[PDB]
């Protein structure tokens, strides 16, 4: 007979990064206006410029 | 704030070397500062 | 009579001044070595007599 469902596209809920992210705000449908987040060399275990 | 996570094997099997002693700045600063302070305030004024 | 006009409008990052942080956090890692170099002396060298 003819075929009326043969499976399709298939949405998916959640894309899951396989890969070690550094810390962001928003920026999809939802922008965050503040600024981003500030990075910091804060803990050294050398003296660098004291 | 929270850390962020490792991957799964250091979670399970992970160990980590560590010392807990935070010190003291008092030895350095337990003296008659008042010939050094000279030079210690024109690196401060140095800094920025 | 000549006052010079002083902007750190670049240094700042919202209100955050990085290199300030920075330079403060340094006084952590001296003070861990003074600590650490203070025992190792009176471990090698005990009670010292001239």
């Amino acid at each position: 007979g003819e075929i009326i469902y043969d499976g399709g596209l298939s949405s998916k809920l959640a894309d899951v990064v396989d890969k070690t992210t550094e810390p962001h705000n928003a920026d999809g449908a939802v922008k965050d206006g503040r600024i981003a987040p500030v990075k910091l060399d804060l803990e050294k275990q050398k003296l660098d410029k004291l | 704030y929270r850390p962020r996570r490792f991957k799964e094997i250091e979670h399970t099997h992970g160990y980590v070397y560590r010392e807990l002693n935070q010190g003291s700045l008092l030895p350095l600063v337990d003296a008659n500062l008042k010939e050094s302070s000279s030079y210690y305030f024109k690196k401060l004024m140095s800094s920025i | 009579f000549a006052l010079a006009q002083i902007n750190a409008d670049d240094e700042f990052i919202g209100a955050i001044d990085k290199e300030s942080a920075e330079y403060l956090d340094e006084y952590a890692t001296l003070a861990r070595d003074i600590s650490n170099s203070l025992t190792l002396v009176k471990a090698a060298f005990g009670p010292l007599e001239r």
